[PDB]
């Protein structure tokens, strides 16, 4: 503003040439100096939007995309699988049936013993086994003592013998799955472990022990042997009471032994009747100790009458037969038959003989230079 | 490039032309053997443009070019006359001397006015200009022109012999003229370089040919008093 | 009649390789590998084929060494004689056998085919007439074995295979034994046993016949006579000789099973006069072609659908006791 | 001043700031607009006066000269030759004698008059003038009254005047060469100048009035005429007279006049003797006016005795003459000659007459035609 | 005798010439100019010489204008007339008179002589046989002069000029004129006035004889007789008469001198009956031959010792009175 101002001044001062500048200068800037403004603009302005369009612009470009999607999904696991794998064979411990060369003493008191035997009879392996068999297995048996708190057997254990008891207490434990149950008590009475006696196998059942007991033990290694032995013993004892018959000479090995399968054997106290004269004969007979007297009363001697008594036809011994003719005939016991003291006689069914061997009278005849001898044994005077 | 043409704007204001003579004087009084070192009476300008003319073609090119740039001062000037104030001196490392241009708004005008120079005269196929940086100045003396001094052991100008003139107002040239000078040809007999061709600024110059008549020079009156206030 | 022939001819064929083993015959590098069968709970049984033939068989590996424990090594240097001796159409067949530090290796024919066991299962039960046509394969089978004083003593669905031409054909000779008089090892299947060997009776050639009159109710009930949970009950039931047959079961068969699970030994069929032809002239059979089914030109009822590397010692071991195989 | 003051302002607008430069401009042009104090003078007279133009262009030449110069004491040098020495002639001025035709007027009493003549007795050029003539000359002098320290005459001066003194003291003096003496005095008697009657000469002493007086003066020119005139018409007169005398009718014109120079003039009242009888004839008379009775003693007329008184032989009047006879004789008078009344004869001595036109007889003889008639006259009867 | 002559043919001579006086006869171009003595305190005269015959003559300047003041402008208009009309051996000559413009200008003889004055003043006085000789000249021009009834009036030693041959030759004739009857003047010079002329009596010829008394007897006694120092007391002793003469003057000198220093007219040599023969026959003039002295025949007794540029007016002036001349 400085020039500007100075030349408004200086173009009045040429203008009008006056006398004195500095007078001048008051005068002007005086009247400048006032001031005033007649007109001023303030102003307040709104946006203002100018438009234009823009040039167009062109892009190629081809782009190609190739891709294969697959999904899978899933399933709970049942149902479970179903099928059962296997069965299995079982087998005992071999051993030599026939005697090697004799080469167990556990002491037990009458009661003892005789509550053994109760104990027993129910019991299958025992249930038929003959006097003397029975004896011996338990004369075998030994004693367990068992503290209280103790296991006798743990199920899934192997087995090896067979328990009675004797004195004590016992809680029997059975484990199915995941869960065991106090299934049952014995007090002082009981047996256990049956199955040991046959072959190796898991114990089915836990056996614990409630107090201070006893128990009679029996191994089954030994009570296979005992048995064994004993009817090996008894067989080839059969087998040559069958052999010292003539009649059965002609009889092959086999079958004397199929014989021998099936024969009986009953004890008869002095004086008692084996075979009744009159009744029907069925079986036939071998001593195989004591004797016998065989009677006839004398009456179907003739047409009605006499005798009417006792009379002793024969009287065999150790190794000889009787009742022989129920295996060639049919008709009535001709004489009675008493045992002469004590007596064991091996008695066989004709009708069993039969179905094994076929009728005896083939058999005689099967050596034909001996079918006559036979025959008069038969049916011949003595 | 070697130049042998220029555009000059020659000194026209006698204050400036007599001042340098003095000072050219008070240096001579000093040490007379300076004497040829001094440039010569009349021959006072500044170098605007240097380029080479090497043929009569491009001499006539050149005095084409200079028509050609007539406008485009007129354009760049916007109404204004351009004042180049002359004031101090100095030296282009002690072996030429020169008045300096004062600075002010002046110095990027004429620049702009050398810049479009250069480009009028390339555009014409001639080779113009140079990559240094303008610096305008007012030449009154080169070592140069005087091989004997060497010769006899004065390398350098004193800076004492200057002294006095160190902030000598020396006037003010109001840009009208554009002279293109050969730098070889023998010198007018005034002292001024050979012109082939010139042209002048100025409307000549003014906004409104008509007088105003008078009412800018309040214009110079106030302008020149506050400079002198300064 | 031919039966006579075929049996004494037969008797002479075996008696020979009896009382002379065919000991080490094939070599083992006769004979590749394939698959690996054989694992289950013991010995270790892997197929393999043969190299000029290039047959299938089935060899049984028995570690020489691998012997001693267990439950015996007679039961099989035993049942290898056995094998080895005996030629029957529906038996299995030892066709080489070879030891050396291996030692005792056993190639068994193979037939690519299924158990009698699975098959029996699935479906049930066997009509009647399927039923006696595998039954009549086990009497003539059991006839020819008993020609030899030989026991099976192990009959059952598992231990029988159906071929592929859907005729059976008998494995597993564990317990087989030669007994000319009687015997007395408690073995076989709870199932199957015989009163006698339960009891210790002393047994021979009736037992087979006892498990055959198992076997033939369980094909045609689908479940065996004497079944129980408890294995106890099994043995009980079998001694009583009770037994309780299902109402679709026809009077032929009733009164053929009544005979052979006879606990009586004077009443049971096969062991009577007339042996096996009180069996083989039963009603129940009478439909029955036995020279047919010997020949297998019989036509089943049923065709059934069709690892590592183990080495030597490069020393005999066990070989001071092996010697006779 | 305008580019200074829009300067100063702007130096301290620079300096100061100021945001309103209007508010800056009243306050500095108002602070400056005093300005004291613009001027001092002094004013003094020129002082103005009119002056020749003062400047012009100056021309350059070159001269050369030469000289003489002559070197000398001074001297009055008062006194110079006068080498003559010679005597001059000297000359009044000259006047026509003859009357020209009747053509001063100074009153004095009878004392003055009287003393005047006095005065003059012995002045040579008064001392023998006749009665008539100094009464003319008196009558000329003219009065001139002087004041005391007035100069009448001073040395040197030419003279025109001769002075008679009439009363007053005068001082005389005469300078010689450079000196003057103071030599004599005049107290109221006195005369002096005579000299300047004859001609005109400078005055040889000078004369100075010491109190009031008076002169009588008279000038040469009116002197020498009055004598002159006087002296001419005597002359004429004189002329007259010897002319009608008969006796000398023969006579020259000059030799009249010899006569008139030396003829005498003699008065005589009434009865006085002029001529004696008897005494010696020594001149002749010529009556100019009065008659003459001429007597003689008749005695002298025989021999001794008689009359012896008193006889008149003749009586001559004017122009008449007696004595004749002693011009021709020499013997004593004849007779006596008395005056008859007042009388003015001419007298002429014979002998100065003889001396100067010889002798009487032969003048007669000159003119033979009329010598006898003089004769006659001078020797016959009447 | 030839006095009576000479005199008769003298007036005749004269008379002609006065009554037609000779005026400006010769031209001022035939006379050139030489030195210019004539100063002294009055009058212009130059020396000059004459073209053809060559001759010296004494010119007097006198400007027609420097006239009318002075004392007088007849005593020369007559005084020319004068000159001119005269003729003696013993008197200066007017050889040419002349005028115009200029006028009044007289042609002098001249004689390259000395003054009478100068040298009776330095030899003091003359002898008596020296004087009587002058003396003769001076009685003979007189009686010349007389005999034309003019006077001189003004002699004196400064009046009289000695020539080359010793004679004497008047000149000046100021006071010079003719006179028939008596005149007037108080003129002359003071020594040499005569007791009529100092009185005013009238006078004519007589006072040149008085005057020739003065002058025979000064040259005698070397001063004049009635000698003073104021001219005053000279007159009177004039007038007296009374002359007291020198002891050495001879008797004849004296008596001659008594006769013409006689103040009494009747008495005066010259003046009386003879006139000039008184004086001619005068015992001191005995031995003079007047004839001789006339013809300048006898022998002298002393032979004496032997500027600017002036121009007319171009136009005559006073002119309009000075014709007659």
């Amino acid at each position: 503003g400085l020039t500007e101002l100075l030349q408004g001044y200086t173009v009045e001062v040429l203008r009008q040439q006056p006398p004195d500048l500095v007078d001048f200068a008051v005068e002007y800037f005086t009247r400048l100096r006032e001031a005033r403004r007649q007109e001023s603009d303030t102003f307040i302005v709104s946006p203002t939007t100018f438009h234009t369009q823009e040039s167009s612009a062109v892009p190629v470009i081809e782009e190609d995309g190739e891709s294969d999607s697959d999904s899978e999904d899933a399933d709970l696991e049942v149902p479970v699988p179903s099928k059962f794998t296997r069965r299995v064979s079982v087998c005992a411990e071999t051993f030599n049936p026939d005697e090697e060369e004799e080469d167990v003493v556990h002491p037990k008191t009458d009661e003892q013993r005789c509550r053994l035997q109760e104990a027993c009879k129910d019991i299958l392996l025992f249930k038929n086994l003959d006097q003397e068999q029975l004896s011996q297995v338990l004369d075998a048996m030994f004693e367990k003592i068992v503290k209280t708190d103790e296991h006798v057997i743990d199920q899934g254990d192997d087995g090896d013998n067979f328990y009675v008891i004797e004195r004590g207490t016992y809680d029997i434990l059975v484990t199915k799955d995941n869960q065991t149950r106090s299934v049952g008590q014995y007090d002082n009475r009981g047996s256990f472990g049956e199955l040991a006696l046959m072959y190796n196998t898991p114990r089915a059942a836990t056996i614990i022990a409630t107090s201070e007991g006893s128990l009679w033990g029996l191994d089954r290694v030994t009570f296979r042997r005992i048995i064994v032995k004993n009817n090996a013993k008894k067989r080839k004892m059969f087998e040559s009471f069958i052999e010292s018959v003539p009649l059965f000479k002609s009889l092959e090995m086999s079958e004397r032994m199929k014989i021998v399968d099936v024969i009986g054997e009953k004890i008869y106290k002095d004086g008692e009747r084996i075979i009744a004269q009159g009744e029907k004969a069925d079986s036939f007979y071998i001593i195989e100790s004591g004797e016998v007297s065989i009677l006839i009363r004398s009456k179907t001697k003739s047409n009605k009458n006499g005798g009417n008594q006792e009379v002793e036809i024969a009287h065999c011994h150790k190794g000889q037969y009787f009742g022989e003719l129920a295996l060639v005939t049919n008709k009535p016991r001709a004489a009675s038959a008493y045992a002469v003291g004590d007596v064991k006689c091996l008695v066989m069914d004709v009708q069993a003989f039969e179905r094994l061997l076929g009728p005896c009278m083939d058999i005689m005849k099967r050596n034909i230079s001996h079918y006559e001898e036979q025959l008069v044994k038969m049916f011949g005077s003595n | 490039y070697q130049p042998n043409y220029f555009l000059s704007i020659p000194i026209t204001n006698k204050k400036i032309t007599a001042g340098i003579k003095v000072l050219q004087n008070s240096i001579l009084r000093q040490d007379n053997r300076l004497t040829k070192a001094m440039v010569g009476d009349g021959s006072f300008h500044i170098t605007l443009l240097v380029m080479q003319l090497l043929n009569e073609d491009e001499v006539n090119i050149g005095t084409d070019a200079l028509l050609e740039l007539k406008p485009f001062v007129e354009e760049i000037l916007e109404g204004k006359h351009l004042t180049l104030p002359f004031h101090g001196i100095g030296t282009f490392q002690g072996q030429v001397g020169f008045v300096k241009l004062a600075d002010g708004d002046h110095v990027s005008a004429l620049l702009e006015i050398a810049e479009t120079a250069k480009r009028t005269f390339q555009e014409k196929g001639i080779l113009a200009g140079e990559s240094r940086t303008f610096k305008p100045h007012l030449t009154f003396m080169k070592l140069s022109k005087a091989p004997m001094l060497w010769k006899k052991g004065v390398r350098k100008i004193e800076p004492g012999l200057y002294e006095q003139f160190i902030d000598h107002r020396f006037g003010e040239e109001i840009l009208y003229q554009i002279d293109l000078c050969s730098m070889l040809k023998k010198k007018q007999s005034n002292g001024y370089y050979h012109c082939e061709s010139s042209i002048v600024i100025g409307e000549k110059d003014r906004k409104e040919p008509e007088d105003a008549e008078l009412v800018r020079l309040s214009k110079r009156l106030v302008e020149n008093a506050v400079l002198k206030a300064v | 009649e031919s039966v006579k022939e075929f049996l004494a001819k037969a008797k002479e064929d075996f008696l020979k390789k009896w009382e002379t083993p065919s000991q080490n015959t094939a070599q083992l590098d006769q004979f590749d590998r394939i698959k690996t069968l054989g694992t289950g709970s013991f010995g270790r049984v892997m197929l393999v084929k043969h190299k000029e033939s290039g047959n299938h068989y089935a060899m049984k590996i028995l570690d020489k060494q691998k012997v001693v424990k267990l439950k015996q090594i007679e039961h099989t240097l035993n049942e290898k004689r056995i094998l080895q001796a005996v030629n029957f159409p529906f038996l299995v067949k030892l066709e080489f056998s070879f030891k050396d530090n291996s030692n005792l290796y056993m190639v068994m024919e193979y037939v690519a085919g299924g158990e009698m066991f699975s098959h029996l299962r699935r479906i049930g039960r066997f009509s009647e007439p399927h039923a006696r046509f595998y039954a009549a394969q086990i009497v003539l089978t059991f006839e020819y074995l008993h020609s030899l004083d030989l026991i099976y003593r192990d009959l059952k669905p598992e231990n029988l295979l159906i071929d592929q031409q859907g005729y059976i054909q008998v494995t597993d000779f564990g317990f087989a034994k030669r007994v000319k008089g009687r015997t007395w090892t408690l073995c076989g299947t709870p199932e199957y046993l015989a009163p006698e060997i339960i009891l210790s009776k002393g047994y021979n050639k009736a037992v087979d016949w006892w498990a055959l009159g198992v076997l033939i109710y369980e094909m045609a009930a689908g479940y065996p006579p004497f079944f129980a949970d408890q294995p106890i009950q099994i043995y009980e039931k079998i001694v009583s000789g009770k037994v309780r047959f299902p109402s679709h079961f026809s009077s032929d068969l009733k009164d053929l099973l009544r005979n052979l699970l006879q606990v009586d030994l004077t009443k049971r069929f096969g062991n009577l006069k007339n042996g096996v032809n009180d069996i083989k002239n039963h009603k129940w059979f009478a439909t029955t072609d036995w020279i047919a089914i010997y020949q297998r030109k019989v036509e089943a009822p049923f065709i059934p659908k069709f690892e590592e590397e183990i080495r030597v010692s490069i020393n005999e071991k066990c070989g001071k006791e092996f010697t006779e195989f």
